[PDB]
Order: C-alpha cells, then structure tokens, then sequence
C-alpha cells in the first residue's frame, strides 16, 4: 500500500481561496517529491509545481507562480497546495503525484491520488 | 655537499651537486665531480685544503672560496 | 613598509625541559630573516588598521609605551554567521571569548566593548592580563588548541626588530577549535566613540607601531643552555651553512666537506599513453545476460 | 505546449501507435519523455518513464522510443483494457514541465 | 544531533570513570581500536573528543577506519589511524516516534569525499554536471541532505542506532584526562614504580637541583631519556635515575 489519500472535494466562490491536501501512506514521506498537476474536466493535464518533504524547497510553473503557493506538514505526513483566487478557468480536478526517483528532482510520476474535485460557482 | 672553511673563519659556503649537469640547478663552475656553485675557479695550484674529487680541492682565498 | 625578522620568533615547542641539548625541532616557527609588514597604524590620515590573514598561524610584535595594542579578534569571516574569537587585554583582566559575534567596520574599545555588536557566545576565559618596550607573540591554531606564546623585552629602540635573540615562553592554551583564517588587531584610545560605523573619527590616539609575520613549517636546531632556556637556534632551510649545522647537530661547522642532503629532480609533468583502443569491454553483456 | 495527434484507431489483437510532436529545440533535447495512460474517471499511471523504459508491472506489449524530435508509444495485441487517453510529457528545458494535449486510443 | 553537524564535546581536565561504560550491557557494539576495552580505566589521555550522532542500524559497521559508504564518505569519516573506541546501542524507542521521526537527517550527495573528522553543515545544492544552479533545486542540483524517517515497525537494520565515538590521543603528560586511581604518597630514594600523571616508568626519585620553567610538566636528558618530572600534587621537581643494575 503506497496509495496517497487526497482530501475531499470542495466548492468555492469565484476569486476566493482553496487548499487541497494529500496524505502519504506506506512509503517514506521525506524523500520522494510530491508534484501537483491539474486536469480540466474537458481536456488535457497541466503541471503546477512540486514541494519536497525532505527540504521544503518549492518550484512552480510560470502560469501559477505568484498566485498559488504550496507547503508541507511532516507531522501528519501530508503536503498542501494552496490557490489564492479560484478563477473560473481553474474549476478542475487536482491530482497529487509521487516521483519514481529516490531523492532527486526528476519527473517520473508513478502513483497518483484519487483527486479532489474543485468547482467555481455562479 | 657543502664546502665550509670553518664556522669561526667565515660564513661563506659553496655547494657541490654530485654528478649533476649544471643545466638544472654567483659563480657556477663545472667540475669533473659535479656542479660546484659558489666557488671561484683559479688557474693556480696549491695544496689540498678541502678535497672535492677528481683532482680538485677548495680553500679559503682570503675573503673568498676558491677551487 | 617592510623590515626583516633577524632571529626573532622562536618559542618553546613542547613543554619539555632539556639542558645543554641541541634538539632538532620541527614545528611552525617563523622562518629567519623573513619580511614583516610593519604598520603606521596611527592613521590620522590615510584611512586605517588593516585586516590581515592567518594563513598558518602568525607572529605579532609591537614597540610602544602608549599601550594602544589592546587585543585581537579572529575568525573565518569575522561576521555574525561564522565563528570568531575576541581577545581584549585591558588593565584588569583578559577576556577571551568565542562568540560568532558581529564585528565593527573598524573595531575599537575606548574604555567600552565596542568591538562586538551582538553576542550569544559559547566559550569564555578570564585570567591575568598581558601587561622602548618590545612585546612579542606567536598565535598557533593547531588541531583544536589555540596556542599563544609570549615574551616582552625592553629593547633598545631600534625602530625595527632587534638583531638579538629571545625565546617565547608559552602562555595560554585555549582548548577551542574554531576555523580561523583572518585577524585584526584592536586599538584603543582612552576615550572615543562607541558607534560601530566610524573609521577615522572620535579621537586622536597615540603613536602606534606593530608587526606581523607568518609561520612556516621549518626544522630548527634549538640550543637549550645549562639552565634549560633557549639561547640560539639554526633554521635548517635558510642557508647551506645552516643546513650543515642541522645535519651535524652542531653550531660550529669545522673545516671540511659535508654531505647535507640529496638532490633529485621532481617530474615536471605527467603523461598517460595508451593505444588507439576505444571499443568498450562487454561487461555490459556479461552483467546483463538474460540467463546464466 | 506540445503538438499531438488527437486519436488512433484499431481492433483487439491489432497493432497501432500514438505519437508526440515535440520540438527538437527544447523538448527533445532534454528528452526524459514520460508517457501516461489515463482512463476517464480514475488516476493515470506512468507507462514508459524514461524514453524507452517500462515501470514495474507494465506489460511488455507496450513499447516506446523517441525518434528525432517526435516520440511515439505503440500498442501491440491490445484489448478492452487499453481504451484510454495517452499523454506525452517532457522536461522542456527548465523546471517548467509541459504535457501534450492527449491522444485517445480507440478500438473498433 | 544528526550525522551531519555531529555534536562534539572536548572532554578535558577531569577524572574519567570508564568502568560504568564497558561493563554496562546497554551497548550493542563496543569495538575499540588501538586500546583494550578493559584497560580504559587505567590510562591517562591527552585530550578526549566525544562525538555523538544517530544513524541507521545497518550503517553502524561503516563507522570504522577504512570503511566505505554514504555515512563513511559524506557524513563522518574516521581516520585510517584512528585510536579510541566506538560505542553504539539500539534506540528505536527513544529516537523513533509513531508514524515516523524526522529530526535526524543524513547527507546523501557531496561533490567530494570528506576528510577525516570533517564536518559539513553546508546545505548548498549538489553539483549539476551541467550549467550551474543559481539557487534552485531541480534536474541537475539535488538537495544534499535527506532524512531517514525512522519508524517503530522497521527492522533492526533500519532502526535508529544512537552512536557515540570517543576519539583521544594517548601521549604522555600533561594528561588532562585520566582514569580513577587513589593517588598515594611520595617515596624518594627508593626503586619505585611511578605513574606521574600518565608518565610511567621504573626508577628512583631524588629531590632535583634543576629549575624548571613554570610551564614544563617534565624534562628529558640527552637521547630522549625522561630524566625529570614535576610532582602533580606538590609541584616539586624530581630527578629520575634508573634503578641500579650491572653484571654479576
Ligand atoms: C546493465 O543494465 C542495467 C539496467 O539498466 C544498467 O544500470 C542502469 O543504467 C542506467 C543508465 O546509465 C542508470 O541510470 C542513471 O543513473 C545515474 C546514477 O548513477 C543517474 O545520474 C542518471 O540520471 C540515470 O538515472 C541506472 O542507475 C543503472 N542502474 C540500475 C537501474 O540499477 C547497467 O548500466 C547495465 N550494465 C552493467 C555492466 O551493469
Ligand atoms: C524554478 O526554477 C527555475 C529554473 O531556474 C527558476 O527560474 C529562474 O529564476 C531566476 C530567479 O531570479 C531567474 O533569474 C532566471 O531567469 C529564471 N530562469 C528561467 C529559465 O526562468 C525559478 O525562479 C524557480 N522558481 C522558484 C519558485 O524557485
Ligand atoms: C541568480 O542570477 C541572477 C541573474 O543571473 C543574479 O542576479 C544578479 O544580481 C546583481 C546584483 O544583485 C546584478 O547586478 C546582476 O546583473 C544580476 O542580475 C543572482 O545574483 C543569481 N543568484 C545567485 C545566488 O547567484
Ligand atoms: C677559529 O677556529 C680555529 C680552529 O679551532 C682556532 O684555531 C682559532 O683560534 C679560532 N679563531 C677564533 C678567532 O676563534
Ligand atoms: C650539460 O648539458 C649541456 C646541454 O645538453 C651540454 O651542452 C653540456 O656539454 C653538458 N655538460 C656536461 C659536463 O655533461
Ligand atoms: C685561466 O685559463 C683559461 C684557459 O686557458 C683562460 O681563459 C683564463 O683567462 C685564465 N685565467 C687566468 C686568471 O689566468
Ligand atoms: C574556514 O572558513 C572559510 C570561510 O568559511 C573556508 O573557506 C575554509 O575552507 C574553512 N577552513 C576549514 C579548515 O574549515
Ligand atoms: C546565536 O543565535 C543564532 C540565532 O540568532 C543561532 O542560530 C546561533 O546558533 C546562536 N549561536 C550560539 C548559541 O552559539
Ligand atoms: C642560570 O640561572 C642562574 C640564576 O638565574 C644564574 O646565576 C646562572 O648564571 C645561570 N646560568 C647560565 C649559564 O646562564
Ligand atoms: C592536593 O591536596 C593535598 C591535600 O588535600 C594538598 O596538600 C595539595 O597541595 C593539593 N594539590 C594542589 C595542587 O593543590
């Protein structure tokens, strides 16, 4: 059992904030990086950023830098992804993913959470 | 090997690198024994004060180290 | 400026009494006749007291009745991030502190402990202070033991290091291991500013003059006298006569030829010469064969 | 983004392929091309993590390798288990990773 | 402390009772080097450095001279001529917590192997092998530190082992640290075995007529024979001349 337990779904007003949490299990939480990737309900898949539970170093893509932040919680073996303004383009299912590599920041995404759905209201 | 006329006579010392060509390291005289650095070559001939080898001996010129 | 070191800077290396013994010692002594960077450190004009390196342990001396040389600071970068040392030799006590403190742009006392801005130190030490007078020191920082040697002799006012001979008695061993690469001496007029940002303002101190050398790993032939104190020394690398003195273990080389060492040419460069073979061995085949 | 053909067709027991039209200037230079197989409604899994290496548990009937600029993953002897979307991905020269649009496998 | 930036104490100027350690059964490995384990309480040491770190259970064999590995090359290297003793014991119930423990971290990647007794607190990212990394971890430059993540359910080879290494050189006087021994009275003019602050020898002791400088702990004659020593109790200088011998 190395499955990551993602948090439940949420519904938020437009422009407001939202935070998603994925809880590690089985594998060693420190080490294996945690990438955050989003899938719009219509199409495609896009990558936002990663935080390493080993050190807390973060990197982000340009489309989300300066408007979305991430953090870790080694006490509960979980990592958080925060979105500041829930624009209607961001109503999507957000997926957390491990990496195959031990402690280096490569991009080899093996095991993915069930995904917390996010919705922008009207 | 050093050439010393005695400490209480003078501090002048000339060195002798045995079996070395002077291409590798004020007066550089090539003897038949090796590079004798610091001694002054003299065409005269005297008694042997300090032996060096192959018929060359060194002494105190008085004031200078001759070979 | 520059003056020469004549014969100064020898010390008792190992705390062992010897009498009438020419002992061949190998330690970080000051090499004879080296250059010392004498300083006009009064700096009324010409902004100031410089920061000097601590390459392998140094030698320090001063000659003044003004007593302005009041201590030293040490450290790897002399900043609040990395470790440091402060020595102050005020008229009451020496206060030797390892602090990793934040130092001034130009340190000063003005007694007022101006030199350290912020302190959360770890090691402290207090003992008796260090007071034409010529003080001398060497500062060895070896294997976790900071060693300070000392001697002060009433020199004859030659405005440089005298040609005489003196042996530095060991004074303080600090059992602290801190990486030290630079130091700076501490000057103090009896009253001036306590702001850590000034360089050339607040007061005009007295005339200042001090020295700095650097110790090198050298072999020495130390002459302990009848009473057990060092009266002369021979630096084995300075001169072929001195090398002969070290080889014979005697201070008076007589009339003759003496073998002193062996000369061998060090290789100038290194070459590797293999054939044109470039194809790799099939270790990748034998270690990844599908069946054994 | 990555240019990508939208779909591929076949029948169970056949052989078909899906390709990824990345740029050799930025995408193919740092290779590391990873393909992911995504059913609708569930999380995807890696299916070729390096340019040609399968992860543990991946069937051998899936193959892939870069070819110049483009990369391609091929399926041989497929069945009803392989009706899924397939996504291309790569390093894209710096920490800003990119994905492909996502082709859809179809069986007649 | 973790295996990087291992805590080091400079034990000096005290009497060390080693008998409470080498007869204590709480330790797993007590492999000394260059000194017998049972002779530790009978010796005097110049300076004693006590190190302390927590490492993985299968990695305790790496803390020994001449070994190789991640801990042996990137975290803590004993020298090839190490003298002292290495002490280790299991600490799964003190260093590991339920769900994990993360205060203990080890250096995983380093540009070069450590010198003996080196300490590397530098958290600067690893060498790229490519264009250099400004300040950002990723794809070329990795984070050099890594946590074990000790868990109570791990095996004995993965359990956190709390390790103490005592490094100490055993030259003669002045020995700052020595073992417990009842100091006794002084016996002059007789052939007497003596242990002067670690300086050990057999000879007669005479009130010396030579004047030590106030720092010299002892003295030697020509050809390195220990001719004199000063008393650690009353600061008297005593000549040591050998017990009388000759052919019969
Ligand atoms: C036998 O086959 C194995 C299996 O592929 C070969 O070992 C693997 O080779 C790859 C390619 O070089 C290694 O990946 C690389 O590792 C380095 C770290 O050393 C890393 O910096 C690179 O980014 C890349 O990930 C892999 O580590 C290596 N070992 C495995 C998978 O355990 C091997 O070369 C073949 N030959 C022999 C003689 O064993
Ligand atoms: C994520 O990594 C990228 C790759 O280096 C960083 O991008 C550089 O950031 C520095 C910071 O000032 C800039 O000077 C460079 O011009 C950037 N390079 C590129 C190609 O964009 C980025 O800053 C990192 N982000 C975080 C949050 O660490
Ligand atoms: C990351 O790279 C930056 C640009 O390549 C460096 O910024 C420099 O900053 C100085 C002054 O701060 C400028 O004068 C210079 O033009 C350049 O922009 C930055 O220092 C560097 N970071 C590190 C940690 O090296
Ligand atoms: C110098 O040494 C020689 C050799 O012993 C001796 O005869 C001579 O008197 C000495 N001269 C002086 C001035 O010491
Ligand atoms: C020393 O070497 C030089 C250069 O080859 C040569 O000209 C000279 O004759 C040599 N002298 C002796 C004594 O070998
Ligand atoms: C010594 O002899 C050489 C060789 O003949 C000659 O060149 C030199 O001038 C002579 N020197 C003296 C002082 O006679
Ligand atoms: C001392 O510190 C300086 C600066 O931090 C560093 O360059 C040097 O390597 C250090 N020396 C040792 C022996 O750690
Ligand atoms: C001094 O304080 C800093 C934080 O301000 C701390 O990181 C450092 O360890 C302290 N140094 C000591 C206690 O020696
Ligand atoms: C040794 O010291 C004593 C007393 O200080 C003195 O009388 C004697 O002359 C000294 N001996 C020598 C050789 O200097
Ligand atoms: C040690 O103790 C004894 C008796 O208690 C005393 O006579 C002696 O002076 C002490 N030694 C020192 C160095 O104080």
């Amino acid at each position: 059992q190395v499955q990551l337990v993602q948090s439940g779904a949420e519904v938020k007003k437009p422009g407001a904030s939202v935070k998603v949490s994925c809880k590690a299990s089985g594998y060693t939480f420190t080490g294996y990086y945690m990438h955050w990737v989003r899938q719009a309900p219509g199409q495609g898949l896009e990558w936002m950023g990663w935080i390493n539970p080993n050190s807390g170093g973060t990197n982000y893509t340009q489309m989300f830098q300066g408007r979305v932040t991430m953090t870790r919680d080694t006490s509960i073996s979980t990592a958080y992804m925060e979105v500041s303004r829930l624009r209607s383009d961001d109503t999507a299912v957000y997926y957390c993913a491990r990496d195959r590599s031990w402690a280096v920041v490569y991009y080899y995404m093996d095991v993915w959470g069930k995904g917390t759905t996010v919705t922008v209201s009207s | 090997s050093v050439i010393t006329p005695g400490t209480n006579t003078s501090n002048q010392v000339a060195v002798l690198y045995q079996d070395v060509n002077c291409t590798e390291v004020s007066n550089v005289f090539q003897t038949r024994a090796g590079c004798l650095i610091g001694a002054e070559h003299v065409n005269n001939s005297y008694e042997c004060d300090i032996p060096i080898g192959a018929g060359i001996c060194a002494s105190y010129q008085t004031q200078s180290i001759i070979a | 400026a520059y003056t020469n070191s004549f014969t100064r800077g020898v010390y008792y290396p190992d705390k062992v009494f010897r009498s009438s013994v020419l002992h061949s010692t190998q330690d970080l002594f000051l090499p004879f006749f080296s250059n010392v960077t004498w300083f006009h450190a009064i700096h009324v004009s010409g902004t100031d007291n410089p920061v000097l390196p601590f390459n392998d342990g140094v030698y320090f001396a001063s000659t003044e009745k003004s007593n302005i040389i009041r201590g030293w600071i040490f450290g790897t970068t002399l900043d609040s991030k990395t470790q440091s040392l402060l020595i102050v030799n005020n008229a009451t006590n020496v206060v030797i502190k390892v602090c990793e403190f934040q130092f001034c742009n130009d340190p000063f006392l003005g007694v007022f402990r101006v030199y350290s801005s912020a302190n959360n130190c770890t090691f402290e030490y207090v003992s008796q202070p260090f007071l034409k007078n010529l003080r001398e020191f060497v500062f060895k920082n070896i294997d976790g033991y900071f060693k300070i040697y000392s001697k002060h002799t009433p020199i004859n006012l030659v405005r440089d290091l005298p040609q005489g001979f003196s042996a530095l008695e060991p004074l303080v061993d600090l059992p602290i291991g801190i990486n030290i690469t630079r130091f700076q001496t501490l000057l103090a007029l009896h009253r001036s500013y306590l702001t850590p940002g000034d360089s050339s303002s607040g007061w005009t101190a007295g005339a200042a003059a001090y020295y700095v050398g650097y110790l090198q790993p050298r072999t020495f032939l130390l002459k302990y006298n009848e009473n057990g104190t060092i009266t002369d020394a021979v630096d084995c690398a300075l001169d072929p006569l001195s090398e002969t003195k070290c080889t014979l273990k005697s201070f008076t080389v007589e009339k003759g030829i003496y073998q002193t060492s062996n000369f061998r040419v060090q290789p100038t460069e290194s070459i590797v010469r293999f054939p044109n073979i470039t194809n790799l061995c099939p270790f990748g085949e034998v270690f990844n064969a599908t069946r054994f | 983004a990555l240019t990508q053909p939208p779909s591929a067709s076949g029948s169970p027991g056949q052989s078909v392929t899906i390709s990824c039209t990345g740029t050799s200037s930025d995408v193919g230079g740092y290779n590391y091309v990873s393909w992911y197989q995504q059913h609708p409604g569930k999380a995807p899994k890696l299916m070729i993590y390096e340019v040609s290496k399968r992860p543990s548990g991946v069937p051998d009937r899936f193959s892939g390798s870069k070819s110049g600029n483009t990369a391609s993953l091929t399926v041989s002897g497929l069945q009803a288990e392989d009706e899924a979307d397939y996504y291309c991905s790569s390093y894209a020269g710096s920490n800003n990773l990119v994905f492909g649009g996502g082709t859809k496998l179809t069986v007649l | 402390a973790s295996v990087y930036a291992w805590n080091r104490k400079r034990i000096s100027n005290c009497v060390a009772d080693y008998s409470v350690l080498y007869n204590s059964a709480s330790f797993s490995t007590f492999k000394c080097y260059g000194v017998s384990p049972t002779k530790l309480n009978d010796l005097c040491f110049t300076n004693v450095y006590a190190d302390s770190f927590v490492i993985r259970g299968d990695e305790v064999r790496q803390i020994a001279p001449g070994q190789t590995g991640k801990i042996a090359d990137y975290n803590y290297k004993l020298p090839d001529d190490f003298t002292g003793c290495v002490i280790a014991w299991n600490s799964n119930n003190l260093d590991s917590k339920v769900g994990g423990n993360y205060n203990y971290l080890y250096r995983l990647f380093r540009k070069s192997n450590l010198k003996p007794f080196e300490r590397d607190i530098s958290t600067e990212i690893y060498q790229a092998g490519s264009t250099p990394c400004n300040g950002v971890e990723g794809f070329n430059c990795y984070f050099p530190l890594q946590s074990y993540g000790f868990q109570p359910t791990n095996g004995v080879g993965y359990q956190p082992y709390r390790v103490v290494v005592l490094s100490f050189e055993l030259l003669h006087a002045p020995a700052t640290v020595c073992g417990p021994k009842k100091s006794t009275n002084l016996v002059k003019n007789k052939c007497v075995n003596f242990n002067f602050n670690g300086l050990t020898g057999t000879g007669v002791l005479t009130e010396s007529n030579k004047k030590f400088l106030p720092f010299q702990q002892f003295g030697r004659d020509i050809a390195d024979t220990t001719d004199a020593v000063r008393d650690p109790q009353t600061l008297e200088i005593l000549d040591i001349t050998p017990c009388s011998f000759g052919g019969v």
